[PDB]
């Protein structure tokens, strides 16, 4: 049974939140893993301690969390692995008696899928359960036929059902200006919820890519940082990728900031990449490729 | 109520409070946090010292870097600094809580 | 001593039985534990006491069982501890619901420029309200210890998207913030069933000096008079950072200059990017652009600048 940190006299939340407490069991090797709505958290944040009392063994884990992380409405799960079964226990911030309605989100396809991969896809993420009667109907603005979407449902640990529908859209059809409609129906909801997205019609501008390298700093020798600036482009849709030895580096390695407006019409994005001594010695060339709607030639703007 | 030594009065307060919360308690009881300048003064504090630890009037302003006492006097005899059960001091966290505080007037 | 309440399930629903209290280590001796209900002594049969000796210091824990109707009725419970010096107190109360009817409040820490250079630190409470109806957004201010606070500038700005946003700027002490004082805030609305409580303090933890890097963009076809300046400030903790742009010994305002949100490095530290656009008349008059960065761990005198 998980035990959370209590609030003060007034009812105000403390800056640091402490969780978890595991009951007595038969002596043996145990595995404690922290989760954040189906995502494994860092082991350094939690502290483990085992104490033997009489015949049964007791263990306690303590995870420290900030006030902004706990009050952001996120469910934490303590995964216990012993004898190859697994025992789950979830903890959440004090909530109301089920407020608001069912919300659906329809996102535009990324420029990588639209130009490089040539396979653009639209995902309909709907957050909800009483009964498994969530229907996702697909239709077009003109009245053209559509292919069947991959309807996959994932029941979350917080007691909610999330079903995604991936529809394969045409490459030439999206650039021309086709609007894709979606219909979501539920017995609890009175009116039929409908969400539709299309190509962001407005001004078009070619992005300006700038490559920068950081010099040697006292303390660091093996590791170096690469900074990239992509500015003056509309719409906000942009794909940032780093290249080394003609091949694309993984998405986890490079970090990209949210599209922010310039002091002018356009948008700007910053890219950061951390590289080791073995990378530049083998090949001293780092090119950051940017994919955009108005980009030329063939929607590819790259700078070394 | 305040236990006397040399000429200065000393109060040994108990209760789980932070360094800043323990500082307000000394102000409400007419005075301020304990400041040590004499080597013989440390011997009296060890006699009434808590096993958990007691907060002392040593703090960091960060602008200068060096540690200065609560009143404003420079440290001669030897992040919020606490006093151990043995007698010697060590660096500790600002948000850290202890069940003992010392005030002087 | 710290009181630990029973956690809610996955959905956020309250459990039928609530378990509280935990007392820290002390010098061996006879102790007295008494349960209170807003200044009223509860029955001894409801609570269970157990003492355990660990090394030199003794540890005791009390467990009081309460029904869901008793805990959610908005009542404060106090654990009175009697040992040598008379009395000790720690209070526990119900947690106010977060995001009621799509209403979120944000309380930010003061920027290092206002804390060290300007010497006037201020905390802003930005609350986003999606449904602007007949009622008030009362922003009550209080301290963790119980010290008096000055009146905050309550200004409301109705946005074009159909939402109301009210900000409360509270003037906090310079020495009080570094020492470790926690500032509390209470948000109430007549249409909303439950209140909103958000509180912030000084992030006590590891300290690291920021690494400032200055860069200039070359000539691009189309643009001739205007040029852009890029700055990188990395490896620093906590996330609180102030970014300033200087030209002819005079600082530049919030206009032209843009700074990204503090993002985590693949490591311990944090990183921020700064962008500034300059005209041909600026570099010809003076070809020097210094970007100033203010941080808690920064040296010398909380000033790290690069040209
Ligand atoms: C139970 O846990 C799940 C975790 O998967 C929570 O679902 C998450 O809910 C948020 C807020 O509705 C979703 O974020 C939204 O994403 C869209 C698309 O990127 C964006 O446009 C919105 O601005 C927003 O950030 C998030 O995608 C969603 N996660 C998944 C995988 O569906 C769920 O809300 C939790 N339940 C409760 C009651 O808190
Ligand atoms: C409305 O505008 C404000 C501007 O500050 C923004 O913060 C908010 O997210 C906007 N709301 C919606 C629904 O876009």
């Amino acid at each position: 049974k998980i035990l959370q940190s209590s609030c003060d006299g007034g009812g105000h939340f403390p800056p640091t939140i402490q969780l978890c407490l595991v009951s007595g069991y038969t002596p043996g090797t145990i595995q404690i893993t922290w989760l954040e709505d189906g995502q494994v958290m860092d082991v350094d944040l939690s502290t483990a301690s085992t104490t033997q009392e009489g015949e049964l063994a007791s263990t306690q884990s303590e995870l420290t969390l900030s006030q902004k992380h706990w009050l952001s409405d996120r469910t934490y799960t303590c995964q216990v692995t012993y004898q190859g079964h697994t025992f789950e226990d979830s903890t959440k911030k004090c909530a109301d008696s089920n407020p608001r309605g069912v919300s659906a989100y329809l996102s535009r396809p990324s420029p990588f899928d639209l130009f490089i991969r040539k396979s653009p896809t639209i995902t309909c993420l709907v957050v909800d359960p009483s009964k498994g009667t969530v229907q996702l109907t697909w239709s077009r603005a003109s009245g053209k036929p559509v292919q069947h979407s991959t309807r996959k449902e994932e029941k979350q640990r917080n007691g909610t059902l999330t079903v995604t529908s991936t529809l394969p859209v045409g490459t030439r059809d999206w650039i021309e200006g086709e609007t894709y409609q979606c219909r979501v129906t539920h017995p609890h909801l009175p009116r039929a919820l409908m969400r539709s997205t299309t190509k962001t019609s407005g001004p078009r501008a070619a992005p300006e890519v700038y490559a920068f390298a950081t010099p040697e700093w006292p303390g660091s020798r093996d590791k170096r940082t690469l900074a990239c600036l992509i500015q003056n482009f509309m719409p906000e849709d942009i794909s940032v990728q780093w290249l080394h030895n003609e091949v694309q580096l993984p998405d986890a390695r490079h970090s990209t900031t949210q599209p922010r407006k310039t002091k002018g019409s356009g948008f700007f994005v910053f890219s950061r990449l951390e590289v080791t001594r073995a990378e530049w010695e083998q090949k001293d060339e780092f090119i950051c490729r940017a994919v955009h709607e108005a980009a030329s030639p063939s929607q590819t703007v790259q700078r070394a | 109520k305040w236990i006397n030594f040399q000429r200065k009065c000393y109060y040994f307060g108990k209760g789980t409070k932070q360094w800043v919360h323990a500082r307000y308690a000394c102000d409400d009881m007419e005075g301020q946090l304990v400041s040590i300048h004499s080597p013989e003064e440390q011997d009296f504090l060890t006699k009434h010292a808590s096993h958990t630890g007691s907060w002392i009037g040593l703090r960091n302003l960060d602008l200068k870097g060096e540690f200065i006492w609560v009143d404003g006097s420079h440290v001669d005899y030897s992040d919020c600094v606490m006093m151990r059960g043995s007698g010697r001091w060590n660096d500790a966290f600002c948000d850290r809580k202890l069940g003992a505080w010392v005030c002087d007037r």
